[PDB]
């Protein structure tokens, strides 16, 4: 653990990166969070909100 | 039955055509929440509740 900033930049980029991809698996108050399957599901003017 | 004993029929193994019900030209009110009234057959349920 000699290399400590550079291992803590990287940690951190990775923490980034898993934070996105958790957030791009969020509802934020919707019926689901996919795409495909609100489209195959609801009609575009109910699924446009 | 009445509203106080509402019946529950656990249907499974179906093979369900929504068009036919849709358009039948017997239905007063079709408020179909939560899933578009068209575009039905393109689903596959789990289970179904009636």
């Amino acid at each position: 653990s000699a290399l400590g900033k550079l291992q803590d930049v990287v940690n951190q980029n990775a923490q980034a990166l898993n934070t996105l991809v958790k957030q791009l698996s969020s509802n934020f108050g919707a019926i689901s969070s996919v795409l495909n399957d609100i489209l195959s599901r609801l009609d575009p003017p109910e699924a446009e909100v | 039955a009445s509203v106080y004993a509402w019946n529950r029929k656990r249907i499974s193994n179906c093979v369900a055509d929504y068009s036919v019900l849709y358009n039948s030209a017997s239905f007063s009110t079709f408020k179909c929440y939560g899933v578009s009234p068209t575009k039905l057959n393109d689903l596959c349920f789990t289970n179904v509740y009636a």
